[PDB]
């Protein structure tokens, strides 16, 4: 997060953190929509250029958390994922259409002040409040600095819907339906962005409704991070919903 | 950087 | 899981449980012209 603030305890509970057993690493966020699912962007899992293909074998993942580098000592639960779902028709090839994948966790993890899923948009959620200036919400614990630091504590920022036509004269690249930009238009003076170890996170929205959290996004890319004329691209996630109820009751909790 | 987990995790 | 998510999903034990505000809420409520 490139202009965020330190997440307040307990601001995000459904904040995961994909962590790689060896080497040690922060590798993307992800969150909790069930006690035993995890989502996050496929990119983190499957990217064939940059030769990443990580196997429920090779990463942890890590609940609870308001820290980046220290193990949490009786707030943060670790699992181990059971298995892995991608989108069969995730675009790596050319602009990460699709860019989302599930994880079930070995076992269910147990909520509690710092542990709470977040809620998954129904059809009309998703119409009332994905609008452009409308703000949600996106946190991790990636970049501070397109490029340079890192911070010790997970970070927020809350950033507007952009309109679509804006998004698709930020890019050379083809933006699909599964996509929705957000971030101030350079004309705005606010500033703020994800930034590299931010992918897979949640892009969430708060309903006026009944005052829950929903997550509407997925942090999926953007170009450099907090750049002037560009903005961050996200996973339309109610747009990809039915694929995430097929998985999760074909062999899910 | 990255403190250590106990290996009942790794 | 899914379907308008989880169950108690989306409601905070520090926050919506306890009738307590993060400090920025209310920036995005205020961008839905306002919350509820």
């Amino acid at each position: 997060i490139v202009e965020g603030s330190d997440a307040e305890i307990g601001m995000s509970p459904w904040q995961v953190m994909l962590f790689r057993k060896s080497p040690q690493e922060l590798l993307c966020g992800a969150s909790l929509i069930s006690d035993r699912w995890v989502l996050t962007a496929a990119h983190c899992l499957l990217y064939p250029p940059w030769d990443k293909n990580f196997t429920e074998n090779d990463l942890l993942v890590r609940i609870g958390k308001h820290s980046r580098t220290r193990y949490e000592r009786n707030i943060e639960k670790i699992s181990m994922l059971e298995k892995i779902y991608i989108h069969p028709r995730y675009n790596w090839r050319e602009n990460l259409d699709r860019d989302i994948a599930l994880m079930k966790l070995k076992k269910p993890v147990a909520f509690s002040d710092y542990i709470h899923p977040v809620c998954l948009p129904d059809r009309e959620t998703a119409a009332s409040l994905l609008q452009a200036g409308y703000k949600g919400r996106v946190t991790g614990w990636g970049n501070l600095k397109e490029t340079w630091g890192q911070p010790s504590v997970l970070q927020v920022v809350n950033l507007p819907i952009v309109e679509r036509p804006v998004c698709k004269d930020s890019t050379r690249i083809r933006i699909t339906d599964n996509m929705f930009c957000a971030g101030y238009k350079p004309d705005e003076g606010k500033r703020g962005d994800a930034c590299e170890g931010d992918s897979g996170g949640p892009f969430v929205m708060k309903s006026p409704f009944n005052n829950r959290w929903y997550q509407m996004g997925i942090v999926s890319w953007g170009e450099g991070c907090d750049r002037d004329g560009k903005y961050g691209f996200y996973t339309h996630v109610f747009r990809l919903k039915k694929w995430i109820q097929k998985v999760i009751d074909q062999f899910g909790e | 950087d990255f403190e250590e987990i106990p290996e009942e995790y790794l | 899981t899914f379907g308008s998510g989880e169950a108690d999903c989306g409601l905070r034990p520090l926050f919506e449980k306890k009738s307590l505000e993060d400090k920025t809420e209310r920036e995005l409520l205020e961008s839905y012209i306002d919350g509820r």
